């Protein structure tokens, strides 16, 4: 998270390879003489590439400052491309009871929806001996009421030892969608 | 003559002179300290605005901009281009209690500027506006 800003009369690195207002390629210079460029010709730097190992910094005006990143409001509005996934986590127990298992798998069905990542846990109950035939048994029950909806990413692993059961969940992709939506069609209206 | 706290009232007549200049022709200072930023505006007698600087135009981000070296920064930079334009004598003009309340004010001084007098004109109303509900925080 950065913004279009000058950085200021404080610089953290001693060589930067500085540019001109008009593009120009001053080149690499003195951390001291960077300053006195803003000086000699009222301007402030901004830092145009961090990624470049060599500082990059370009020197303009504050109009110049301002349309920039006034275009940057756009080309975001304009093609938006936000991909960052959140992942949510859940923490059951083999002898959950049902209620509370509708009003949690309802919770699930919200993150799947706002195409979430949902790490599911299975512990042992409270003084409970269960194997992993029974344990792994929600998953399936959970997945079955988002038909569509939902898909298997990860699978379930004994993370600890076998006494716990982890599982991912996912929104299912669009392609995968319509190879689900095709292969629903045929089963009743062929038939 | 003694030496009184009170300004120099312009009608009548004074002989408090600053540079040749009366105490209406000074400049000013106009500071705005706020809790998350602190904007200091110089200006003339005739309100023509000669210097601006912030935190944020300092190059300061969040929360550096509410700090007392942020404000002294700003005071500078605001000290260093009115200073350029032949001011050297301000009338400061403080307008909230932020951090950068004070420190703005010795910014100002360690650019070479002068100051007179310290005018507070923070914004108390006779009951006016609502504010936001308090906090839990």
């Amino acid at each position: 998270k950065t913004a279009f800003s000058n950085v200021g009369r404080k610089i953290s690195q001693r060589v930067i390879h500085l540019f001109d207002e008009k593009g120009n390629d001053l080149g690499n210079m003195h951390r001291a003489n960077v300053i006195r460029l803003m000086d000699e010709r009222d301007l402030r730097l901004v830092q145009r590439n961090t990624s470049t190992e060599p500082a990059e910094y370009q020197l303009m005006t504050g109009l110049q400052i301002l349309q920039e990143r006034q275009r940057l409001r756009e080309m975001e509005k304009a093609n938006p491309k936000t991909g960052p996934t959140l992942r949510k986590e859940l923490i059951l127990s083999s002898n959950i009871g049902q209620h509370d298992l509708d009003t949690k798998t309802k919770q699930i069905q919200q993150w799947i929806k706002k195409k979430h990542l949902v790490q599911i846990t299975i512990k042992k109950g409270k003084n409970v001996d269960v194997s992993e035939n029974e344990m792994e048994e929600i998953f399936h029950q959970i997945l079955q009421t988002m038909p569509g909806i939902a898909t298997f990413s990860s699978r379930p692993q004994a993370v600890q030892g076998g006494k716990a059961l982890m599982c991912v969940l996912r929104a299912l992709s669009k392609n995968e969608e319509k190879a689900y939506k095709e292969t629903q069609e045929t089963q009743e209206r062929d038939t | 003559t003694k030496f009184s706290i009170y300004p120099p009232i312009p009608g009548e007549e004074s002989s408090l002179r600053w540079a040749g200049k009366k105490f209406e022709e000074i400049p000013i200072a106009h500071i705005k300290a706020s809790h998350n930023n602190t904007q200091i505006q110089v200006v003339s007698a005739s309100n023509e605005p000669l210097a601006f600087a912030s935190c944020g135009t300092e190059g300061f981000r969040n929360a550096k901009k509410g700090t007392g070296i942020a404000a002294q920064t700003a005071g500078i930079a605001a000290a260093a281009r009115a200073k350029q334009k032949g001011v050297i004598h301000i009338r400061v003009v403080v307008k909230g209690l932020g951090p950068g309340r004070l420190s703005a004010m010795h910014g100002l001084i360690m650019g070479g500027l002068e100051v007179i007098s310290i005018t507070d004109n923070t914004p108390i109303p006779h009951n006016g506006c609502r504010p936001r509900k308090a906090r839990k925080l």
